[PDB]
């Protein structure tokens, strides 16, 4: 509301998702829990509209040739950041014939800072989740 | 339909012309001041 | 100084605006005669 | 772009891309608009030049 | 320094004053009631200070 | 010619085009409001209706949307603080829109009549000359009035067909668009009472249907109708405005002393707030409330809404302003921040200080710091060398209970005499100057400016009653008097009766 | 002057300007209407100036509840 | 009537409301050049001829006044860094005021002429007509713009009586007024040399004083007075044009490429000598032969003069600014604080390197490093995935020699890419960027804004030449060809000789 738009990566990557101990059997009761990493929302080549990068692209606002840089310096110097996000998973159906669960889940990361620029917001996802289990 | 019988020129004389920039000229310079504050 | 920034657009409107009102009301009565 | 940073923003990314400069169709255009204005220019002269005097010069 | 206490009193638009509250300030109370035109004074710079213009005036 | 200043009465006798100009008024009227709620959008911030509410930003039209059920946005937000709300299509932004849209449906239809200004309406069909039969047209416009009136209070002050209106509670802490039922008792004449806006608006649309009626059918009296001159527009341009100034001193007081219809979470609190301790009274109840039950100080203090802090401060008394300091209040002492608590002053002997009030009526005011019995125990001087009562000599301390600076405890003296300083404003805030470049100057608010031009611009239009009102009365002489008037009749012993040639000696 | 339809339909409305009732006409009922009003401005004024007092009225921003 | 642009044509035959208009146009801009020269006073920082001078503070008339002879100020500083100096009535503010008072006089001459405009003077004895005989007003005038032209050069310029004119070294350390004797040698012409100016006018006004004799005794053939239409004043106004825009170009030319009347250290280096290295050359030179006489690098170096590196940057060149980059260009890159000193590069190897400088036409320009030989050696990479000559592969240091840094050394790769970005501009200096508000963006000086206004103003009067040349030469039929206008003259074959009707068949 108001119209600031909130970019942000919502991924899983790298997820380590965990059940409670003893679980002889998943059923329509059954939680996991895990983390993942969010990479920065650009990657490394990306360049801002006056050509500033982290991997690539100008070092300077060469558009104020003699402006103090210490004020840009934020803007200036992109950085790349990595972070951590919570995801909860909660099997509310199961077809223990064919091995498909399905459930909610809740997940909890940042959004984009772009490259350091300013500071992420927090972001709460919920959705729904299907998952087939083949025996490996 | 006939052209409207109620115009009328309208007249200022040079003299109205000196009372009213001299009115126009002395109120700037009195809220000026004020204006820039 | 540190003075208000539009006060001097509105001493300039202040006076241009009614100025000219006068100013056309008096070429146009001469221009009658 | 329906801009007027954005139509230069067009020609430009047209020319990298088809190098229109060197398009014979562009260069028919361009004949068309510089001598559409030297053709504006030549009438409106030789016609205002050849006025009948029906005035005087105030 | 209106009251010759050398303490200046600012009067003109140049120095920050406007319409309202600027003024030709008046002669410095150390000169009180004494006659000071310009030729009086060691330079313009001395009698501009101590008010020599409010006299002439 | 005609003089410049008369250049507008080639209207008098064309109907037509003086409902042309008439058009074109209302056209300028509405246009502006339209362009007054689109730059009001485009500045405000409506992140925090707590700390930086509208009449803290210089918002002049907002709050008369709110004030009558407007109070979201399309871009999501609403003035009570709710998010991710739906206006629908009235929205602040779709009133403005509107009013634009009538704006340009009002010019076309002035071009209309400015052009085809010679109706036959307009003919009196006896006579072929143009007239207007006021007497009559009084009775439609005032049945019109009536309609209006009554359906106003009816379906959108009840709700039956409509929003309601701003009501809130006595503090203005949790203000909203509800429905109002009328009050028909002798309250609803209370003027801080909703339900008797709601009854006037009902009982008095019915009355001027009424009225309505008997103007359409019952012609004027003869004697009346030549009294005051019931021919002449002119007449009722007179009592016109007469009625417009008399109700223009009335919304100005209304906006001074507060009513209803003038709630302080849309257009800030009144001076009379500040004069009574209006909301100091109730923050001291709450905060011994809080301490008979057996809260801490800390704990008593910390409950208290910054919201009603808020109000308990001299910087949002609108009598604190200045004609030629602009903008909004904000642009004064800067977008409160927070509340930085509670200031309890001590002396070395433990006492309680109480810091005095700087009075509406002072720029500046000194810091003095009396006891609960009103007893001077400590001051800022001004002469140092025979001072009994420094904060030094005195051991004065400052303690923070709630807010920002809740538990803290200050002994530098001038530290302390900072915060002495800004207790003479009430409670204390912390204020971001930075943003707006803040220059540190009380600004009044939009009931102090409202209130000013409508009490200025009453007072003026008493003169054109006088005028237009003369100018009726006295039309026959207007280009003069006649030359020949005899002198028998002005001087006196002629006539028995003054001016009465019939009542000759 | 021109006529249209909508003229002719509004017509009876702009077409007894002159007309009055003879003499005083309802002057005196006016008068009273008048007298009415003024005692009930008085009296709505008095109220809001805490000079008439009347039970169960508080003006006051308490009667907001 | 008249059209709008037609309007002044009521003056042609009116020689006395001529002379008025004449006057009035004086005491404008008489007018203007006192008001400029105010404005400049009250807004000019006289404290640093170094680092600040004119020429970085957007002054325009100031260096016109300084370039005959007036340098000093009523409250007693120069802009030669002198204080304590009396400079008598002839200061800035006393020649402001002489144009001022000057322009009053004239105001009230264009009055007077205007309202007695039928004197007897301006009409022919002959026929009573109004008339100018311009042949004779040519020879009087340029007599008399020898005798000034004369007078200007042989006293004013040698010092004769009078105080000649700025003269300075050739890279603009010592500039100062002083009487200049004239060159009347081949080298008189060389646009740098002092003394070809004196020269020129003394010479130059000889042949006017003859000129204007032949002129005023000696009347014009027929011939020439028939072709030019001598008795038309149009024809005055055309060829006076054409003077006119053939003096704008030259004043543009000499003022861009730099000659003996447009010294830098009123105007400011010149683009030619950023392209040419001309300043970094010299100071090459003198830390040449320093270390030649055994000092250290630290010495070589600080012993060059600030105002001489001052030079040797690119945002003092005329030719790196913007059309609509206003003010001065302390407004840009600030108010030069101090030299840095020069920045010496070396790679790990200990090999010096040099930042190959930013041309003119360049608004941005990557930083290269290359050795003595011009092999790039380092530079800052926008890919970095492939780079072979980033500053954290090479060990690239920057050490500073003279100037405030002499001495230092640093090492970390972040602070030497930022000194490396300067180096670019060339030499580097301490700016204040808070005092003006700058943004950091390069303006022109004074000599390209003179520059740029007069070829253009050059290039239009060149349009009201062939205007006025033209409505001369065909005033016949200005209004149109005349109605009757046989085919004979204007098809083919039957005039031999086109436009003569007596060469027919
Ligand atoms: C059950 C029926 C009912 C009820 C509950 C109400 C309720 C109300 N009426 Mg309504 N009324 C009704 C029926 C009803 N009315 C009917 C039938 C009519 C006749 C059509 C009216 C006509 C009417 C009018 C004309 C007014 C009200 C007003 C009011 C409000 C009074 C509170 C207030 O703020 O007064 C505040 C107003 C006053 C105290 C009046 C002050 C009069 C001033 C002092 C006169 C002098 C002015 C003078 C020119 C200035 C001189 C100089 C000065 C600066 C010193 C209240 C909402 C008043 C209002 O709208 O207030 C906003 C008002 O003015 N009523
Ligand atoms: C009833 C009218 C009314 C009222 C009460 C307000 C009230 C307000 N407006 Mg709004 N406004 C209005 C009409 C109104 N406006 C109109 C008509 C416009 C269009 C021009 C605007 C445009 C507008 C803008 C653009 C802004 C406001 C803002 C504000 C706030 C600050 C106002 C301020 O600083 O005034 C100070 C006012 C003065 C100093 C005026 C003094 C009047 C002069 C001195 C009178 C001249 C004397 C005259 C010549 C007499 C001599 C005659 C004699 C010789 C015969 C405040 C809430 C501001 C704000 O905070 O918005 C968020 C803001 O930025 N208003
Ligand atoms: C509804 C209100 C209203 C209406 C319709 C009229 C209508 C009229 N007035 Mg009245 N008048 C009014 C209110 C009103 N007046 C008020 C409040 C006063 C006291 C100030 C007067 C004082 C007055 C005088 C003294 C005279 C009139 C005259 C006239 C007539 C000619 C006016 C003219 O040509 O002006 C032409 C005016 C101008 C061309 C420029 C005036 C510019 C002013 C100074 C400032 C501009 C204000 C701004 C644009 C917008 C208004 C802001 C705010 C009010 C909303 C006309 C019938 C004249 C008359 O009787 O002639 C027979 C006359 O002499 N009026
Ligand atoms: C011993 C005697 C003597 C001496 C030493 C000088 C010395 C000088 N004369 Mg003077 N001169 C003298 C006698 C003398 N004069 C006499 C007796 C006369 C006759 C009255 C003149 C008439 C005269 C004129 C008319 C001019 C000089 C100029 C000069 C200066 C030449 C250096 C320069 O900057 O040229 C720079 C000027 C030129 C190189 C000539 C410009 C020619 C251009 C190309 C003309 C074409 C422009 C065209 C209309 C539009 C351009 C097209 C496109 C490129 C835009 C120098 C100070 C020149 C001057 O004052 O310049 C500052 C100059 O214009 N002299
Ligand atoms: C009465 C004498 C007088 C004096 C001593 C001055 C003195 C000065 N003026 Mg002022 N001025 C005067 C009258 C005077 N002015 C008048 C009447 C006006 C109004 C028109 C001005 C308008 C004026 C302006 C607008 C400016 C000055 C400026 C200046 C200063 C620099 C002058 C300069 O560079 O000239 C340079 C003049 C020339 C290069 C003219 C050369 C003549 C050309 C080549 C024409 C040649 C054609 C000729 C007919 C052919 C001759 C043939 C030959 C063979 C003889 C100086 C302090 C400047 C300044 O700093 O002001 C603050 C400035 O910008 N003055
Ligand atoms: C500022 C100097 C000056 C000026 C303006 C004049 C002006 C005049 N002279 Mg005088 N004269 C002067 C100096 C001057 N004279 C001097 C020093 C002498 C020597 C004593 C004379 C001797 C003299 C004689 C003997 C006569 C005149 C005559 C005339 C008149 C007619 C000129 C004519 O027909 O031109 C014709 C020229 C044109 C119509 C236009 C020419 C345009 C040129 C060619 C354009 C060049 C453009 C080109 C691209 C730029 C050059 C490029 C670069 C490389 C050089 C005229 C009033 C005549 C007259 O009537 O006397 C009373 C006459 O008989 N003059
Ligand atoms: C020969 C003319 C001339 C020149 C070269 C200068 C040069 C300078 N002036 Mg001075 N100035 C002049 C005349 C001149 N001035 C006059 C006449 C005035 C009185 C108004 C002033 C008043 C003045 C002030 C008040 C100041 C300067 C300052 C300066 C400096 C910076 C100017 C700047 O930022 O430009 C900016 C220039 C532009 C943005 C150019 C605008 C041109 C546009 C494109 C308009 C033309 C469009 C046109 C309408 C097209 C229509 C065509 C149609 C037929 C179809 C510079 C040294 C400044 C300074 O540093 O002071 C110390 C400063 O503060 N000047
Ligand atoms: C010494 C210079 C000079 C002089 C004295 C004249 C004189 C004249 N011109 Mg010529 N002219 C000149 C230069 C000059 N011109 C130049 C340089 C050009 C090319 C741009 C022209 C192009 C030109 C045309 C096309 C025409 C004339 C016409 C005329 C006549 C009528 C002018 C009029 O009523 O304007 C009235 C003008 C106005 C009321 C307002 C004009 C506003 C302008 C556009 C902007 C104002 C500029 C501003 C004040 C600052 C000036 C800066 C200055 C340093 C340049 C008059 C004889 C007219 C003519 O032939 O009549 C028969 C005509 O048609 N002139
Ligand atoms: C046509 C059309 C259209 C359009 C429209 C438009 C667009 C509108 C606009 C409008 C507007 C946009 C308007 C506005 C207006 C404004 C105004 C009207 C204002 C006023 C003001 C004033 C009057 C002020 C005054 C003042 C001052 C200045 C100072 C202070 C005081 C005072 C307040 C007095 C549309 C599309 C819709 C439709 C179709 C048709
Ligand atoms: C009477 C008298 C007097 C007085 C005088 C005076 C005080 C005057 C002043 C005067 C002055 C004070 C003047 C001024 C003027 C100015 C001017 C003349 C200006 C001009 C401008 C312009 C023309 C511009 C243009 C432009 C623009 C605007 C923009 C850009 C472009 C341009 C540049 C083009 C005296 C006492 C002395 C003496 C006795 C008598
Ligand atoms: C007629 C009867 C009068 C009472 C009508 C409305 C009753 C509601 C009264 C109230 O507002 O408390
Ligand atoms: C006042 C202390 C310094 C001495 C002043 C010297 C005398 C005055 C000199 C003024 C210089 C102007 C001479 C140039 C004017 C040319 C004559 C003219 O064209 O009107």
């Amino acid at each position: 509301a108001g119209g600031e738009r909130i970019p942000l990566l919502f991924t899983v990557k790298n997820l380590v998702a965990s059940t409670q101990p003893n679980v002889t059997s998943i059923t329509t009761s059954t939680d996991f829990k895990g983390e993942f990493n969010v990479p920065s929302y650009r990657t490394a080549n990306f360049l801002d509209p006056k050509g500033r990068g982290l991997a690539s692209g100008y070092d300077s606002a060469i558009a104020l040739p003699q402006a103090k840089e210490e004020e840009l310096a934020r803007a200036n110097v992109k950085r790349f950041s990595l972070t951590k996000g919570q995801i909860s998973l909660n099997v509310a159906k199961v077809d223990g014939r064919t091995g498909e669960i399905a459930g909610t889940f809740e997940s909890e990361q940042l959004s984009d800072d772009d490259m350091g620029a300013h500071e992420p917001h927090e972001v709460k996802i919920q959705g729904v989740f299907y998952a087939s289990i083949e025996p490996a | 339909m006939e052209p409207n019988p109620n115009r009328q020129p309208v007249e200022l004389n040079r003299t109205s012309l000196y009372l009213g920039l001299l009115l126009i000229l002395v109120l700037a310079l009195l809220f000026s001041s004020y204006f820039f504050n | 100084m540190e003075v208000n920034q539009l006060g001097l657009i509105a001493t300039a409107l202040f006076v241009l605006v009614p100025s000219v009102f006068l100013i056309i009301l008096y070429v146009q009565t001469e221009s009658q005669q | 772009p329906l801009g007027i940073s954005g139509t230069f923003n067009f020609m430009i990314v047209f020319q990298a891309e088809h190098n229109i400069l060197m398009h014979p169709f562009h260069q028919l255009g361009v004949a068309g608009v510089f001598g559409g204005a030297l053709f504006c220019a030549m009438h409106g002269s030789l016609v205002t030049s050849s006025l009948i005097r029906e005035t005087t010069e105030t | 320094d209106i009251d010759g206490i050398r303490e200046p009193v600012s009067g003109s638009l140049l120095y920050g004053n406007n319409i309202i509250t600027g003024a030709v300030v008046p002669s410095s109370n150390a000169i009180g009631l004494h006659f000071y035109p310009i030729w009086e004074a060691a330079s313009l710079d001395e009698w501009l200070y101590n008010g020599g213009p409010y006299q002439l005036i | 010619g005609l003089p410049w200043y008369r250049v507008h009465t080639v209207l008098i006798n064309d109907p037509g085009r003086l409902i042309a100009a008439h058009l074109m008024h209302t056209a300028l009227v509405a246009g502006w409001a339209g362009s007054m709620a689109l730059y009001e959008l485009a500045t405000f911030d409506p992140s925090d209706p707590v700390l930086n509410p509208m009449w803290r930003q210089g918002m002049f039209v907002l709050p008369f949307m709110a004030r009558l059920g407007v109070t979201g946005s399309w871009s999501g937000w609403s003035i009570t603080g709710e998010t991710g709300i739906d206006p629908g299509f009235w929205s602040f932004e779709g009133v403005a829109l509107a009013h634009i849209v009538l704006s340009g449906l009002l010019f076309l239809a002035a071009c209309w009549h400015w052009v085809y200004w010679d109706l036959e309406l307009f003919r009196d069909p006896r006579t072929g000359e143009p007239a207007l039969d006021l007497p009559k047209m009084f009775g439609i416009h005032l049945f019109l009035a009536g309609l209006l009136c009554f359906g106003f209070g009816a379906f959108h002050l009840t709700g039956l067909f409509g929003p309601g209106m701003w009501v809130s509670d006595p503090y203005g802490l949790t203000g909203s668009v509800q429905p109002v039922a009328p009050e028909w008792g002798p309250d609803g004449f209370n003027p801080y009472n909703p339900g008797g806006v709601v009854a006037h608006h009902i009982a008095a649309g019915i009355v001027g249907i009424i009225a309505g009626l008997f103007h359409i059918l019952v012609r004027p009296p003869q004697r009346l109708y030549k009294a005051l001159r019931m021919g002449n527009i002119e007449t009722v341009l007179s009592s016109s405005i007469a009625a417009v100034f008399f109700a223009a001193f009335v919304v100005a007081g209304t906006m001074w002393y507060g009513s209803a219809t003038t709630p302080i979470e849309l257009f800030g609190p009144t001076r009379y707030q500040w004069d009574s301790s209006y909301f100091q009274q109730e923050i001291n109840r709450r905060v011994q409330a809080s301490l008979a039950s057996g809260a801490t100080l800390e704990e008593a203090w910390s409950a208290i809404p910054e919201k009603l802090a808020f109000y308990d401060y001299i910087g949002n008394n609108p009598a604190k302003g200045g004609l030629f300091r602009t903008g909004p209040m904000n642009k004064g002492d800067g977008i409160a921040q927070a509340w930085k608590g509670h200031a309890v002053f001590r002396n070395k002997e433990g006492e309680e200080l109480f810091v005095r009030r700087m009075p509406a009526f002072f720029e500046s005011f000194p810091v003095i710091l009396t006891d609960k019995n009103g007893v001077v125990k400590a001051d800022i001087p001004f002469r140092r060398a025979e001072s009994k009562y420094s904060f030094e000599q005195q051991g004065v301390t400052v303690s923070f209970y709630g807010g920002e600076l809740n538990g803290q405890t200050f002994t530098d003296p001038p530290t302390v005499k900072s915060y002495a300083r800004k207790a003479i404003f009430g409670e204390i805030f912390e204020f971001d100057t930075e943003t707006l470049n803040s220059d540190g100057i009380f600004r009044t608010s939009p009931r102090g400016w409202f209130t000013f031009a409508h009490a200025v611009f009453a007072l003026l239009f008493f003169f054109g009653h006088i005028w237009h009102g003369a100018r009726t009365l006295f039309r026959d002489v207007f280009s003069g008097i006649d030359p020949e008037l005899s002198p028998e009749q002005v001087e006196w012993g002629f006539y028995q009766k003054v001016g009465d040639v019939t009542t000759r000696r | 002057a021109r006529r249209t339809w909508l003229g002719d339909i509004l017509r009876p409305l702009n077409s007894e300007y002159g007309k009055v009732a003879p003499g005083w006409g309802t002057t005196p009922l006016m008068a009273v209407f008048m007298g009415l009003f003024l005692v009930f401005l008085l009296i709505i004024l008095e109220i809001y100036n805490s000079t008439l007092i009347l039970d169960g009225v508080n003006v006051s921003w308490k009667a907001l509840g």
